[PDB]
């Protein structure tokens, strides 16, 4: 790997520089190198890993959606035939997106998840596993789509079980996990009622725990609660 | 508006 | 070259798709492939080439400026020594930026400029040559900085001479050339008075020609005149 | 505010 010769601490330092420069492909490559050093990641390092790949895949997903929409219009009745280019280029972006998801899932499987023993790290990584299988599911159309969806479901479900047992209802990782699992239900698993129920119960249980929090923790939790509320407003 | 998914802590 | 097997028209079609998807690295690679087919570029194709590389290098320049600023602070008195990482990563981004500028300049030299006989194409390409030498000059610090600056000056000067002889003062290419040459004077060549004089004369000669224009041409010209005016406001 | 350079026609 191209980062094999760089110190772990230098990789982390450069990931932070790349973040400041909004160079998220570089940031992801640096954090991949840091993971491949084989030591567990701290809370901050896990967040650096997550931010980098979220931004990389977010750009690819946005581009895939633009191209998929163009492609769908090209296949309408009365559309002029333009040749294979739209499909080809959508497939190119899709393949690159899948490659990024496979890379992240490979880091989680070798060997982030199996070494993660604390609730905060184990839930964080399982949420990530659910997220990147969900991004694979967004573009899946073939005979493996059901298995991809079930892999996302299973990762989210294990993360939910641990988070409910080991974390308070206001924990921001627990909240963001529930938010993403609710989006999975709504737009991947064709279960909008499950999505709405999860979002509401998650919001209501966090509301009831806010009184235990410092001012700074209150700010962190209410920020994600507002996203749950916004989704509920959109969905009902 | 497009639904929210979880933002990054950072 | 990786685009050697794709039809010229398919490259152009995919460049437009990449533009819609804001995938400017892909867009630039497609347009590089189209240039390498060896045929001259139409007005629209020249604009596709320019937009793609402008966006690619614009992202690298923005990142280089962030990193250079961090590096400068690290070299202040009382700054804690953090090691070579900031310099290393700034050099990485700088090298990638230089590579993009060299690629563009190579396309212009082989063989866009020598085949460009019409004023509109020849001025467009010479402006581009000045632009990408200017971007090289922004990061140059060594024994070639003076030669880089003079290469930018020379390209802009030849473009200005042709544009003054062959194009009306409201032509948007002429206006954008003068805008960029004025920025070259102001922040590359340490000649703010020349920058201000060029911006004012360019604005005033365009103002006097607006009456000849259709509504749509008037809109195109006044848009760039407003940028000249904004720079004059900033500089005086 | 950072000075303008020429925008892209497109
Ligand atoms: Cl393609
Ligand atoms: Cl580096
Ligand atoms: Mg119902
Ligand atoms: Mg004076």
């Amino acid at each position: 790997g191209a980062m094999g010769s760089m110190e772990r601490a230098s990789l982390i330092q450069k990931a932070k520089l790349a973040e400041q420069a909004e160079r998220y492909e570089d940031m992801a490559a640096f954090m991949k190198g840091a993971v491949e050093k084989g030591e567990e990641l701290s809370c901050e390092e896990r967040n650096l890993l997550s931010v980098a790949y979220k931004n990389v895949v977010g750009g690819q997903r946005a581009a895939w959606r633009v191209l998929s929409s163009i492609e769908q219009k090209s296949n309408e009745e009365g559309s002029e035939e333009k040749g294979p280019e739209v499909r080809e280029y959508r497939e190119k972006v899709e393949t690159e997106l899948q490659g990024v998801c496979d890379t992240v899932l490979g880091l989680l499987d070798s060997h982030l998840i199996k070494e993660a023993g604390d609730a905060e790290s184990r839930v964080f990584y399982l949420k990530m596993k659910g997220d990147y299988y969900r991004y694979l599911a967004e573009v899946a159309t073939g005979d493996d789509k059901k298995r991809i969806i079930d892999s996302a479901r299973s990762a989210y479900q294990e993360a939910m079980d641990i988070s409910k047992k080991e974390m308070p209802p206001t924990n921001p990782i627990r909240l963001g996990l529930a938010l993403n699992f609710s989006v999975f239900h709504y737009e991947i698993a064709n279960s909008p009622e499950e999505a709405i129920s999860l979002a509401k119960t998650t919001f209501d249980e966090a509301m009831a725990d806010l009184h235990t929090l410092s001012e700074d923790s209150y700010k962190d939790s209410t920020l994600i609660m507002q996203l749950l509320r916004d989704n509920l407003t959109l969905w009902t | 508006k497009r639904r929210w998914s979880a933002p990054e802590s950072r």
